[PDB]
RNA sequence: ACCGCUGAAAGCAUCUAAGCGGGAAGCCAGCCCCAAGAUGAGUUCUCCCACUGUUUAUCAGGUAAGACUCCCGGAAGACC
RNA sequence: GAUGUCGGCUCGUCGCAUCCUGGGGCUGAAGAAGGUCCCAAGGGUUGGGCUGUUCGCCCAUUAAAGCGGCACGCGAGCUG
RNA sequence: GCGAGAGCUAACUUCCGUAGCCGAGAGGGAAACAACCCAGACCAUCAGCUAAGGUCCCUAAAUGAUCGCUCAGUGGUUAA
């Protein structure tokens, strides 16, 4: 079970309504929070409390607590995936901000950053998704490492950095 | 012997069906409709009153139901059952919802067919009949 | 959007670079404007246009009031095309380049009440394997007890013909701009003599 | 005569059942032909039944 | 079908139990054709007008706009 | 005091326990080509030789040459 | 329905036994429905209470009251 939260000295969740919002220094955001439960700042923490205490409270509860807390950790830390690209040769880069993913494929495919996220690249073979949200930023690189998972025979494909994987290996 | 009463007034409300399950609020339009809430009722005359219905657009079906909620329109070429998802339905022409409804809870005769016409339906909250000063009925069991 | 009419003048052999090319050879004789219809005016997005002109004697007077509120001199006929828009009145070139591809509708020639072959492509009947008098007929309607009727649709005898055929992707082989006169690739249904509109293709490629 | 009174009961806030039933209870034993009739035809007689029926039933 | 994002019950892990993305020759829409007898009968432009007849005759008549009738034909069609 | 039967021919249309085509999971799946299972019924499913044959065998092709229901569909439709 | 036999603890199956029912039984109920649940119609009534069975609308009658369950449309058809 959860409950502790730990805000920094320049947040603001308005804890109006079920609307609990957010409007951190990284940039303000806009959450979508459970009502029938209600929480609000203590002084210098903050709590989520739970009424009725059956079992399906209790999903709701842990749910939207780790929601909040996404929320501040975004706003104060901010978000970032680190990506790889493994493979004889492949590339990506900035078309202004779309991802110029190069991954053998006959015809390129590149891809569009939605609102609030923002594309980034370091030694061309790695992407660094990064964003305010936590949700989207997951939400995107599912799309990117989509984009041709490591297949099960060299691992060629897309990765989180360290990630291990492992290879079947053939003939 | 008992009293067989003349048609007169032509009586006429407003029905708000926002957040109102379907079923329900069919039910009390199609007794409005039907006319039993009048004493001096009768069977072979269509006494009751006119509905108008503002917001079928924001009726309240419950849940898992228009993911469910199956609509079947015969056509009489093979291949005609064709289907409907009350979601479908509600944001494609949604007094053909509300209408559906109303229309199963109302007599299968000469009658009732002609009964029907004493609905009008909408969506929001606009109707061009404030000429028929409508008369705001409610939401309750009594 | 793109569109005007015209008649059909003939089907004939003609040449680019080396290939036969058959053209069939509309007119599109100039449109004018008649009716202008808005959102605001009349729910919809169009305009109706007219083609083969008509002495004032032989006309309406409904229809004369109606071509004069736009100053036009009469049309023996008229006819919309959805989303237009011009300014001034309606010729073929400004409205079609040659080589683009078009889609062409008329009316087809008709054949009175047709056979099941020449209508809807039936097999027949065994000309000569003792067939009594079933060479043209097309044998069964349906099942039996189960359904015991007969399907809605099922094709059989019946008015073939003089239907509205739209044929898709032509192309403009040739425009004598200012004698109104256009080729186009190939067939286009219904009789010479024909009354033909030359709307821009409906899909893309 | 029955979806008569269930009206008239209804058009104050009585159920039929529960105006007839303060109507056997006060013992006022009347035909409900004639209380369609009263119902219908006669109004705040109709009134005072039902005022009468759920004084009985409480 | 399936693939995943955020994620609690079950401090971990979890595509799911609240929510969210992707996903087929299939469904709906898009394409061609019919279509207001859609009796819920729609909309638009234009035209003829406000005629006459003792209700001893509370509805007819003569007409306008317009149309048929009939002749002559047709790449329309058995007749229509 | 009559519900005419096999097979062909004509005509069709439904079921999905899917032959092809489309999507996916598993693989003893390197690739190519496959096995097998989940989703999927839009369209498609060749021409002959022998036999009344359905069926089945063979010729030659094919993305495939699917299985069944409609009184073992269909004689006021034909064969016979 | 309960008893058993032949059957495959198949049949709107058949051959005995046993109770009721239809046959020779209307009336209400079970949507519809000889057999089932209530019930045995001497005529008349624009009169009242009940049975089985019901009481959101079709369709008479509580969208009743309080303690609960299931969220699967289970209810509204089966099993290891
Ligand atoms: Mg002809
Ligand atoms: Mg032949
Ligand atoms: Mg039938
Ligand atoms: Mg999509
Ligand atoms: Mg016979
Ligand atoms: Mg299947
Ligand atoms: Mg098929
Ligand atoms: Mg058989
Ligand atoms: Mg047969
Ligand atoms: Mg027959
Ligand atoms: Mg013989
Ligand atoms: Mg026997
Ligand atoms: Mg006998
Ligand atoms: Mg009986
Ligand atoms: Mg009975
Ligand atoms: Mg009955
Ligand atoms: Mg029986
Ligand atoms: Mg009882
Ligand atoms: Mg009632």
């Amino acid at each position: 079970g959860k409950q502790p939260i730990a805000v920094p000295s320049g947040v603001t969740v308005n804890a109006q309504d079920g609307v609990f919002k957010v409007k951190g220094p990284k940039g303000e955001l806009t959450v979508p929070y459970n009502t029938e439960l209600t929480v609000r700042q203590d002084g210098d923490q903050l709590l989520v409390e739970r009424p009725s205490d059956a079992q399906k409270h209790r999903a709701l509860h842990g749910l939207t607590r780790t929601l909040v807390a996404n929320a501040v950790k975004g706003v104060s830390d901010g978000y970032t995936i680190n990506l790889e690209l493994r493979g004889v040769g492949f590339r990506a880069k900035l078309t202004g901000k779309a991802l110029e993913m190069n991954i053998g494929y006959s015809h390129p495919v590149i891809i569009e950053p939605p609102a609030g996220v923002t594309f980034a690249v370091p030694e061309p073979t790695r992407i660094d998704v990064s964003g305010i949200d936590k949700q989207l930023v997951g939400q995107v690189a599912a799309n990117v490492r989509k984009v041709r998972k490591p297949d099960a025979y060299h691992g060629k494909g897309v990765r989180f950095v360290g990630e291990q994987i492992a290879l079947k290996a053939g003939k | 012997k008992t009293y067989i009463p003349k048609n007169d007034e032509q009586n006429w409300v407003v029905v708000d069906a926002s957040g109102v399950p379907l079923g329900r609020l069919a039910t009390l339009i199609a007794s409005r409709i039907r006319g039993k809430h009048r004493p001096d009722f009768t069977p072979n005359m269509i006494q009751g009153d006119f509905v108008v219905v503002i917001n079928a657009a924001q009726v309240a079906l419950t849940g898992k139901k228009l993911d469910d909620k199956v609509y079947t329109r015969y056509t009489g070429y093979q291949g005609g059952l064709k289907t409907e998802t009350a979601r479908e339905a509600l944001s494609k022409h949604p007094e053909r919802v509300i209408e559906h409804a109303v229309f199963g809870m109302l007599p299968k005769g000469r009658q009732g067919r002609a009964m029907h016409t004493r609905l009008k339906v909408y969506a929001g909250e606009t109707h061009p009949h404030s000429a028929q000063k409508p008369q705001v009925l409610k939401t309750q069991p009594l | 959007m793109k569109g005007i009419l015209g008649t059909k003048i003939g089907m004939t052999q003609i040449w680019k670079n080396d290939r036969a090319i058959p053209v069939t050879v509309v007119l599109a004789g100039p449109c004018p404007i008649v009716q202008r219809k808005t959102a605001q005016t009349d729910g919809y997005e169009a305009v109706q246009i007219g083609y083969a002109p008509k002495a004032e004697r032989k006309v309406n007077k409904p229809m004369q009031g109606h071509f004069a509120k736009a100053g036009v001199a009469p049309t023996r006929i008229l006819r919309e095309f959805r989303g237009f828009a011009p300014d001034g009145d309606s010729v073929n070139v400004d409205i079609f380049a040659e080589g683009e591809k078009i889609d062409a509708t008329g009316t087809s020639k008709g054949k009175g009440t047709q056979g099941v072959m020449k209508r809807w492509n039936f097999a027949g009947g065994p000309a000569s394997h003792g067939s009594k008098k079933w060479h043209r007929r097309p044998g069964s309607i349906g099942q039996r007890k189960t359904p015991g009727r007969v399907y809605k649709g099922k094709r059989m005898a019946g008015h073939m013909g003089m239907e509205r055929v739209t044929v898709q992707n032509l192309e403009v082989v040739e425009i004598r701009a200012g004698e109104n006169l256009i080729l186009v690739k190939g067939a286009i249904p219904g009789a010479n003599g024909g009354l033909v509109v030359l709307r821009s293709a409906a899909k893309a490629s | 005569w029955i979806q008569r009174i269930n009206a008239g009961a209804r058009l104050h806030g009585m159920n039929y059942s529960t105006f007839i039933n303060g109507l056997k209870r006060a013992n006022i034993d009347l035909n409900r032909k004639v209380l369609a009739d009263i119902a219908a035809r006669e109004p705040e007689a109709f009134k005072a039944l039902v005022d009468a029926s759920r004084n009985a039933r409480q």
